[PDB]
């Protein structure tokens, strides 16, 4: 996912854009994944990561 | 192993067959059992990048730690009784030969001290092939090994 | 206690001869079906 | 004279799982792992509310 | 339903008390068997250290587990060392001589 965050594979942040219905067997998110794109946060993000 | 004889012909270092490759037979069993089989797959309850919640998070790290302390304690039993199970083989070996050396040649030793027999009659190349492979005929030799 | 596997066993007594010292078809190579009380 | 010997043997043993081994002739077994249930919630002694 | 991340972290916990458990299970047979071969061996030298103190100057060491008595022996006499009542004084000055 590299530069996406994998909260926003359901947002689909500018950055996600080539990800939003993707398929894998193994997802991989960076240190430079920002979930979002205008600053904020999932609440109960944990679970839904 | 080995076997050994030494005559007035010569010297030799040979092996002795009933058991010489056998140090792989239960050497071959011992470590696919210890190098185990590992199926179960285990998820990510907890975040590198950004923080899990203080008190869960500390109940993470206690319940990993001790789980880690479980898992390490564990670890270092495994090894003390494989030591320990090789030590035997070369026990259950020593007396395996202890125990056919004098079987084949009846009234024809006194036992030793350096494990070496003492034969109780002439021995030549051809009397060396007959110990070694399981060809001894302990009756024949029997009334001159009792005058020596 | 929950476990994983399906089958753990024990035992009694000897490993079977048909007819860690070596005792068991050892230079007493060999078994019975004569004495039929104990082993 | 000679007054020969041996000890007992029988004709069935079966598996067990060792250390460093699969599958040796013991003669018995018992589970320790039991898989069947009494499918039935047995309150025998204990006042019970279903 | 409880909450996923609770039932996560109760699955995780229970999924790894489980591979404990189950470890823990496999262990416990395997010295069972060897607790079973001692006691022939340690039947097997018992016999074997018996039956050469019985028989002081009455035998040879043997290879199929038999001994060879060095006199005569009838059933009266097969009533000495089979429980404990042995002479093994007296009769030495002819199993000397075979
Ligand atoms: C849990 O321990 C890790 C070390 O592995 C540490 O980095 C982390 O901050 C701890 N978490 C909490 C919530 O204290
Ligand atoms: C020794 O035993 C082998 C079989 O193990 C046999 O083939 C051979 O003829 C015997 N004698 C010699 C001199 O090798
Ligand atoms: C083996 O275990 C079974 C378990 O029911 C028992 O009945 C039997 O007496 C045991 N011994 C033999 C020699 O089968
Ligand atoms: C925990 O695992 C069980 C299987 O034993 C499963 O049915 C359940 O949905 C899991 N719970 C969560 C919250 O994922
Ligand atoms: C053998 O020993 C028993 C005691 O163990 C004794 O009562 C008996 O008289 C002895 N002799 C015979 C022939 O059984």
């Amino acid at each position: 996912l590299g530069q996406c965050g994998l909260l926003g594979t359901i947002t689909g942040p500018p950055q996600c854009d080539q990800f939003l219905e993707f398929s894998a067997d193994l997802i991989i998110e960076r240190r430079e994944g920002s979930d979002v794109c205008y600053p904020g946060k999932f609440v109960n993000e944990e679970a839904l990561r | 192993y080995g076997f050994r004889h030494q005559n007035a012909q010569g010297e030799g270092t040979a092996a002795d067959y009933k058991s010489t490759q056998s140090a792989i037979d239960q050497i071959t069993g011992k470590l696919n059992r210890l190098i185990a089989k590992t199926n179960q797959q285990f998820k990510l309850i907890d975040n590198e990048f950004n923080e899990v919640e203080k008190q869960i998070g500390n109940v993470i790290n206690w319940t990993r730690d001790s789980i880690t302390e479980v898992w390490s304690y564990n670890a270092e039993l495994l090894v003390a009784m494989e030591n320990q199970h090789t030590i035997d083989l070369a026990d259950s070996e020593m007396d395996k030969l202890y125990e056919r050396v004098k079987r084949q040649l009846r009234e024809n030793a006194e036992e030793d001290g350096t494990g070496c027999f003492e034969i109780f009659h002439k021995c030549d190349d051809d009397c060396m092939a007959s110990i070694r492979n399981n060809t001894y005929d302990h009756r024949k030799y029997r009334e001159e090994a009792m005058q020596n | 206690r929950y476990v994983k596997q399906r089958s753990l066993l024990l035992a009694t007594g000897m490993k079977n001869v048909p007819e860690l010292f070596g005792a068991i078809a050892g230079f007493i190579e060999n078994g019975w079906e004569g004495l039929i009380d104990g082993w | 004279d000679k007054i020969c010997l041996g000890h007992h043997a029988v004709s069935n043993g079966t598996k067990v799982n060792t250390l460093t081994e699969r599958g040796v002739e013991v003669v018995n077994a018992t589970e320790t792992v039991e898989r069947t249930n009494t499918p039935r919630i047995c309150s025998k002694g204990k006042r019970t509310v279903d």
